[PDB]
């Protein structure tokens, strides 16, 4: 089998890749610089070790499987895989990644974790599996601020591994910077260690301060850096977590855009108070049922071949209810939800009245719109959903009685979504389907004798 | 003056800046005699001296300065004093004014002096109308906000040193030295938040302490963030050029341009920018409204389009309409504005620079080198049909800016002018 | 037996009623059970508001039952209808374990945890205000305000709670030992806890140093939380004051460029003078925003019927408007846009091709000849000219041509209509340009 | 004569040569001044390099002298217009004050500080790298960086000088003093004012409390400073940092809002996956970028340069195009526009009529019947179809529609040039519609 690179099996292998990445990034690190961590389980790490070795050597073979897209089109021959895959600049730094030090291994000593420092060359294959998991998640805005708080736990966690191991050399109970002598009873065991240096590593990094003064010329140059990497490096991590904030700032200022605007403009003008309840009731609304104010911006994004057919699946109960639609072939219905435009009404608005010119198809989506006569005293019907009317005015009718007026007024019982349509798109339609025309011609004539 | 126009009086604004000098006095020395005892029966003269100069400036402002001011109404200016007075009476201006001046020796006793405020931001909007630079004088009332604010902690610090003992508590200021200057360390040390103060001990002090904390954390981010705010629409301008560069750079990399063309684009990008000043100005252009677009376009350019050989005097309405419809775009040196192969479709008016008309056996040769203030190029325009091409080759000498000038647009205006357009295309066969 | 409207103000009262139990419940329950003097000394008053919040508690059963829903554009009034729309749903559960009785001590504040669960309406009601109030920014800044006032609230609790468990006065971290006078007084325990919290969340520092091993992971936890915090106040409460300030700015950002634009140009001063001075008239009449940029979110339908409603003085005094009483007027009042002209400036000019139709709303106009000194005829608001060029007619002295110049006395607004709109009028009514051919008739012999 | 072009790469050299004397002044020579013991250890070290400073802002004032100037768009050649147009400069007065010598007016630092107004060489060479630079984000961060060292530096130095005036060891604040050996060297005393100058800037920790009212002044006026202008600088890295990212962000912000609005819209879970593969494939090939509105600011000649040169394969395939002509190769560059396919997708549908045609720039079209499974000839690179269409064909069968639907198999990615911009390419060149008729008449008959 060759695996695809858009395949799930290939991105399930991507987040399987990250957690011995992981504990060669962080433990590592620690082990060399803690010399009581890697004495204390060394049976425990050599199990975790070789698992990640192993692992490893499973990610050349995965990488020889993985078909590359050449002219739109997945490659499956293995021959020409492992072409490209050597050519590739991350072979020879897979290649380093797994470099065997096991040849130095006993020379140097038992176990030395200062040799497999060339486990963090398989560092971009965690970022990759970053990005995959980003695009496809259900909440981006969640994994953002854990990506970002992992970044940060990782940095201090090598700064207090430095702080540990620059104490060692310069010898413990030298001054009160460093750390303290194993003599008291607290600083002896293993766990007041780290505890010690990631506690002194959270108040510089993070700028909260309250730290013992550096006595010797070694100390102060530690001091400089680590308060220099605070100001900047912390402050761009934080100042990530604002922009995700401010991201959701955005996405809720998507939700009823221009609401605030839409106030100040009216409050100035002060025209009526009863103009101004109508449109804080009906954008009162939209907050409460959550409608888009436009989701034709948000399809821009999308390419037009695949902007029709989203649209399709999203109104599909809508365009099959409808006596004209598919006619024949399933492809009029790709034409006609591009070309329609979603409205909303509000109760007691009059969609189209009598004795005026109607250029918009409206099919109905939802909601109850009983068609009414002139004096409103009487409703001739009313249409549930997915039924249309006022179609007589756009069609050409022979002997139709006033053919642009509308023969009737329609208005709307509740709240309600229509898509309208323009005349001149409709005969676009038509033209394109002789049954639609045929639908419209019985359809109009028979209203027109009742 | 008996009547004073707000918008371009320099008379107005200086007074404003006398008006915004005595409020500063009244607001910044409120605070010092509320709470430090740096009033003395011996000083209490010079106080009343400056308090009364405060005073007058503050009733001569109402007597004169707002009575006389020119207003607008209905789009119809007034120059009348009584309806003047009238219309500063009806106003939120003459309420406040009249709040402060209201009469009401203790120093907080003149605390309504400082309602007046409106007369700092009109000061403020009048110096930011006519002071070029003003972004520098947003910085200084930023940090001004900020030190202002520091100047009330350093006074309610000492306020509540002087309601409990002084020295009594590590807190506490003890007193020795200069005041203000102790005081105001402590406030710079609490509201940037900095740390390292003795540790409250009673109550009281805790609770000063943990409400200073918290509206520091607040306040100090938002002059902080006003400042960072500021800073970055100062350098708005220069990030929009190089986000742009850095773009069109990145993306010819990736497609792998070679880099002479990248060289003249890099080139082309920043002789634009230097002399321009921006980038695609059309954009600004649509957001200004038409008239004043228009009439923008009239005054820069009518010398230039007035000062030609081909339509000189025959109608000021299409000279109008030409200035409507002319656009500009910068040709680097070297570059062939046009080639005999071509088919003619735009006329070209050089702004500023030189082109060369090339002509001759094997070309390589410069019959006339066209200036400033000159058209080229009317040949293959306006022609049996259009179907004639370009004459000869024109390169720039050197860098140039032309007024481009489209087929379609030129022969639009022609149809309502056929009268100047005969003489046009009279002089254009003449010319072969 | 009434169904309560999700659109009414009665429900919006409501979600006011329900809310400061909640908000009780969340501040004060972890307050009374860490400090126990709290509870012991205010037992009487902690009573009365538990029946209180428990009846409210219990009244938003009866509400969310009876609480409407939309289906097809129309509320529903059967009891079924409702009941089977939150009997099923997860928040009937929560609100349930929210009212359970504690019996299986009642007094005791640990207990009566569960009524935390209902926080679904605390959040309805502050995101329902937001919209409803005049004022959002600072609304949203009250209300981030309040939401770390709970942590750094929660956070002294706990403070107090850990050092209950350990011990007081058995290492520096601590707070103190209650059996000194000193720190005795329940204000001091709460005050300290509440400034020890403020300090280790926001970052300020200051905080005695921890000593056992428990305590310092407690410490390190509030620090990388506290870091959380402080991007919270920076990002947000620097953004929503940034956000107010965002009509200003961008004002100001375009006189920048114009004037970046006039030195480039070598604009003469008497234009740049005249420039600033427009730009200087739309800024303080607050008429540089508009309409149709703002209104174009909102659907047709009412966005040309909230138009007719500013401009209804206006289009009242029209006169072709008004005598001809056709329906022309709602699709013609969306077609027209706004223009503002300088004092000074020539809308007109005899000679000059004519492609608008222009209706005057403020300004005094005049029909200026020759020079412009002297004005053939005065010309006022509400009166529309310019039509007889527009409209070409076999009984002209001229075609498509200004017979006058218009020009403007001062600052004068007005409203343009494009020909082609008015083109698109013609379809609908043809009989208007032949009463209007007639009035133009008068005016050329004249 | 020599003169030098100022936008040549030797211009350019002589910035760099100019530059690190400056940049030498700037850090060193209050480094000299202040810490005694500098000089004293290094004084041969330094004479040799300030002879060196000294002949290069000479040579700079010979050199400046024979910098060309742009005049009416031509580089200028005449050396008495180069001199002219220098003298009247105020820069003239700067370079001169930082040659002249105010030893002949003792061998010293504080009389060698007029060398510090030649700085604007310094920001010149800075402005000018950055453009002429591989990466510029990665340069402004080090540019941004050096300010923030020199600031160090230098109130590193203020507070040695500061400390040598009040004296040392006299109280806490100021530095212990220099006869005890402890702290009496040269590489402790730069150190400790290094770090204590970097914290008092940062404001990150706490110094030894000041005693004298003077030493309150300078740390409010060091602690004001490092917020104003340090802080600043930070954040300005900080947020260019941010705006590397933010190239992944904006591709990133499109995905959130359309995953949310199908989310709300509940769509099926199949088409869930097709519009995640479409996102996923745009970024991994990194097609998400628009060439349109990322060359938007150059004029037509420049674009189409651009164009021909990253489209050379396929345009070079085209049949229409190597005419010669060669006015369709200018004109349709433009007026071309790109489209992505997915698998399985119809690029065209038979029977339909066509506004547009296509050229293949990468994958492959396969033309279908009615079952699709059938292929009856194979679209390969670079091939241009839809001709038929758009061109009427004498007897044409299919009466201007296109005679058969065409599936996309795998990903393509197609360049469609509407029917009235082609039709605009017809009428100037009438050779090119023959050419592209005369292949469609082939088609017809098969
Ligand atoms: N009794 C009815 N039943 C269904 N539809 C109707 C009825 N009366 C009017 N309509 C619709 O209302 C429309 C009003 O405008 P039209 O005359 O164009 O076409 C009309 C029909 O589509
Ligand atoms: N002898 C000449 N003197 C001046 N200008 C010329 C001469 N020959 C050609 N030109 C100009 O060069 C232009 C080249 O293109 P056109 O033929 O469109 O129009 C031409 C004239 O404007
Ligand atoms: N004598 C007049 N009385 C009233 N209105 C006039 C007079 N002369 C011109 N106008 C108006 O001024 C307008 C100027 O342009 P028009 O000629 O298009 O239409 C003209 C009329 O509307
Ligand atoms: N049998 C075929 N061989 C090659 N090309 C074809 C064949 N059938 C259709 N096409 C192409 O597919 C195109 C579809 O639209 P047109 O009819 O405009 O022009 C058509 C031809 O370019
Ligand atoms: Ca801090
Ligand atoms: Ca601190």
């Amino acid at each position: 089998p060759v695996l695809d690179p858009s395949g799930d099996y290939y991105y399930w292998w991507l987040n399987t890749m990250v957690f011995p990445v992981m504990y060669n990034l962080i433990i590592l690190v620690c082990r060399a610089c803690f010399p009581d961590l890697q004495h204390g389980y060394l049976v425990a790490w050599l199990v975790l070790d070789y698992t990640s070795d192993l692992l490893y050597l499973l990610d050349m073979v995965v990488r020889f499987h993985t078909g590359f897209l050449e002219q739109g089109i997945l490659v499956v021959d293995k021959g020409r895989i492992s072409s490209r895959y050597v050519r590739t600049w991350s072979f020879f730094l897979d290649l380093a990644s797994l470099m065997p030090t096991d040849v130095v291994y006993v020379r140097l000593g038992p176990h030395t974790p200062t040799l497999r420092l060339n486990r963090f060359l398989r560092a971009p294959r965690l970022f990759e599996a970053f990005d995959r998991t980003e695009t496809r998640t259900a909440y981006p805005n969640a994994f953002r601020i854990a990506k970002l708080m992992l970044y940060i736990f990782v940095v201090i966690h090598w700064n207090s591994c430095l702080y540990f191991a620059l104490s060692r050399y310069l010898g413990f109970g030298r001054d009160a910077w460093v750390y303290p002598d194993p003599a008291q009873p607290g600083f002896e065991r293993l766990r007041r260690q780290y505890l010690y240096s990631f506690y002194f590593s959270t108040l510089i990094l993070t700028t909260v301060g309250d730290t013992p003064p550096p006595a010797r010329e070694e100390e102060y140059l530690f001091m400089v850096g680590d308060f220099l990497l605070a100001v900047m490096g912390f402050a761009t991590i934080m100042g990530s977590m604002s922009s995700v904030i401010y991201n959701m700032n955005t996405a809720d200022a998507a939700f009823y855009p221009d609401h605030a605007l839409v106030k100040k403009y009216m409050k100035l003008q002060h025209v009526n108070r009863k103009l101004e309840r109508r449109v804080i009731d009906w954008y009162q609304h939209l907050q409460i049922n959550k409608k888009m104010t436009n989701e034709v911006a948000i399809l821009q994004h999308l390419p037009e071949r695949l902007r029709a057919e989203v649209a399709v699946s999203v109104h599909l109960s809508t365009l099959s209810r409808v006596q004209i639609f598919q006619n024949c072939e399933a492809s009029l219905l790709e034409e006609l939800v591009l070309k329609l435009q979603p409205q909303t009404y509000s109760p007691g608005e009059y969609v189209c009245r009598k004795g005026d010119i109607g250029q918009e198809m409206y099919i109905i989506r939802e909601g109850q719109l009983a068609v009414v006569a002139d004096d409103g005293i009487t409703q001739y019907a009313v249409l549930g959903a997915g039924l249309y009317f006022g179609e007589i005015s756009i069609i050409n009718i022979k002997g139709n009685m006033s053919g642009n007026r509308r023969t009737a007024n329609i208005k709307s019982l509740g709240y309600s979504d229509l898509f309208c349509l323009s005349k001149e798109d409709l005969r676009e339609v038509l033209s394109e389907y002789p049954q639609a025309q045929t639908i419209m011609e019985e359809k109009g004539r028979e209203i027109l004798l009742k | 003056p008996q009547s004073i126009d707000p918008l371009t009086n320099l008379m107005y604004v200086l007074w404003l800046f006398f008006v915004v000098m005595a409020w500063n006095w009244n607001c910044w020395l409120i605070p010092v005699r509320w709470a430090f005892p740096y009033q003395t029966p011996d000083n209490i003269h010079h106080w009343l001296l400056m308090d009364y100069l405060c005073d007058l400036i503050y009733f001569l402002d109402i007597t004169v300065f707002q009575t006389r001011l020119q207003f607008v109404r209905g789009g119809d200016i007034i120059t009348d004093k009584k309806d003047m007075r009238n219309n500063y009476l009806k106003s939120r201006r003459f309420k406040m004014d009249l709040l402060s001046l209201l009469p009401l020796v203790n120093p907080l006793l003149r605390l309504p002096r400082c309602l007046k405020y409106m007369a700092f931001f009109e000061f403020n909007s009048r110096l930011e109308s006519i002071l070029s630079k003003a972004y520098v004088y947003r910085v200084i009332r930023t940090t001004a906000y900020l030190l202002y604010s520091l100047h009330l902690n350093s006074c309610l610090y000492y306020w509540a040193s002087a309601y409990q003992g002084l020295g009594s508590t590590h807190w506490v200021y003890d007193g020795v030295g200069n005041s203000y200057i102790r005081c105001y360390y402590f406030a710079v040390k609490t509201l940037i938040t900095i740390g390292g103060l003795p540790d409250p001990k009673t109550l009281f002090e805790i609770v000063f302490q943990l409400l200073n904390y918290f509206t520091g954390v607040f306040a100090f981010s938002v002059m902080i963030g006003q400042m960072r705010d500021v800073v970055g629409a100062a350098t708005a301008g220069q990030t929009y050029y190089r986000s742009c560069m850095d773009s069109t750079v990145k993306y010819m990399n990736f497609y792998k341009i070679p880099k002479s063309v990248q060289n003249r684009v890099k080139t082309w990008y920043e002789y634009t920018w230097h002399s321009q000043g921006m980038l695609d100005e059309s954009e600004l252009m649509v957001q200004l409204p038409d008239k004043m677009r228009l009439d923008l376009a009239i005054d820069v350019n009518y010398n230039i389009v007035s000062k030609v050989a081909l339509f000189q005097g025959c109608d000021r309405q299409m000279i109008f309409d030409m200035l409507k419809r002319l656009r500009s775009v910068v040709y680097l040196p070297n570059d062939y504005v046009c080639k005999k192969g071509e088919i003619g479709r735009e006329m070209y008016i050089i702004q500023a620079g030189q082109v060369q008309v090339l002509g001759g056996p094997d070309g390589k040769s410069v019959l006339v080198t066209l200036k400033a203030g000159s058209v080229f190029g009317e040949i293959s325009l306006l022609a049996v049909g259009g179907g004639n091409r370009r004459t000869a080759n024109v390169v720039a000498h050197g860098f140039t800016n032309l007024f481009i000038l489209d087929k379609k647009d030129l022969n639009e205006i022609l149809v309502h002018y056929p009268e100047s357009q005969k003489l046009l295309r009279k002089k254009a066969r003449r010319m072969l | 037996l009434f169904v309560l409207d999700p659109a009414g103000d009665w429900y919006y009262c409501w979600l006011f009623v329900i809310a400061m139990p909640v908000l009780y419940n969340w501040c004060l329950l972890v307050a009374r059970a860490c400090f126990s003097d709290l509870q012991k000394g205010y037992y009487l008053v902690w009573l009365v508001l538990d029946y209180v919040s428990d009846v409210v508690y219990i009244a938003d059963l009866f509400i969310r039952l009876r609480t409407g829903f939309l289906e097809q554009g129309l509320l529903v009034k059967d009891t079924k209808k409702l009941r089977d729309n939150y009997i099923h749903t997860l928040q009937f559960k929560l609100d349930v374990a929210s009212i359970i009785p504690t019996d299986l001590d009642i007094h005791s504040p640990e207990v009566r945890f569960n009524r935390l669960l209902h926080f679904a309406r605390m959040f309805e009601f502050f995101d329902r205000t937001e919209t409803r109030t005049n004022y959002p920014n600072i609304f949203r800044i009250s209300n981030l305000v309040l939401y770390i006032l709970v942590i750094i609230h929660w956070n002294a609790c706990i403070y107090y709670a850990i050092s209950k468990s350990i011990g007081f006065g058995v290492d520096t971290w601590v707070y103190p030992n209650i059996t000194d006078p000193e720190y005795g007084y329940l204000a001091r325990e709460y005050i300290y806890c509440l400034y020890w919290s403020t300090l280790t969340l926001t970052t300020i520092g200051e905080t005695p140093p921890p000593v056992k091993d428990e305590e310092y992971l407690f410490v390190i936890f509030d620090f990388l939380i506290g870091v959380l915090i402080f991007a919270t106040i920076v990002g947000n409460v620097g953004s929503m004051i940034s956000n107010m300030n965002a009509t200003r700015a961008e004002f100001q950002a375009k006189i920048d460029a114009v004037k970046h634009y006039m030195q480039f140009r070598k604009v003469s001063k008497g234009m740049e003078a005249k420039v600033i001075r427009w730009f200087d008239y739309l800024w303080t009449n607050k008429k540089t925003v508009d309409e149709r940029e703002i209104l174009k979110n909102l659907p047709a339908k009412l966005r040309a019927e909230i138009a007719i409603n500013v401009h209804l003085s206006t289009l009242k005094k029209v006169r072709i408007f008004h005598d001809c009483e056709a329906g022309l007027l709602v699709e013609l009042v969306l077609k027209l846009r706004p223009q503002v002209f300088s004092p000074g400036d020539y809308i007109c000019r005899k000679g000059d091709i004519g492609k608008e139709m222009y209706i005057i709303k403020e300004g005094k106009l005049a029909v200026v000849a020759d020079d412009g000194v002297t004005q053939y005829a005065l010309l006022s608001a509400g009166s529309c000219f310019g039509e007889i060029s527009i409209l070409n007619i076999k009984g002209s002295k001229m075609g498509n041509r200004r017979t006058a110049n218009i020009r403007s006395l001062g600052y004068s607004d007005l409203f343009c209509l494009s020909k082609d709109d008015l083109m698109e009028a013609v379809t609908e009514y043809p009989d208007a340009k032949k009463v209007l051919e007639e009035r133009g008739r008068e005016i050329l012999m004249k």
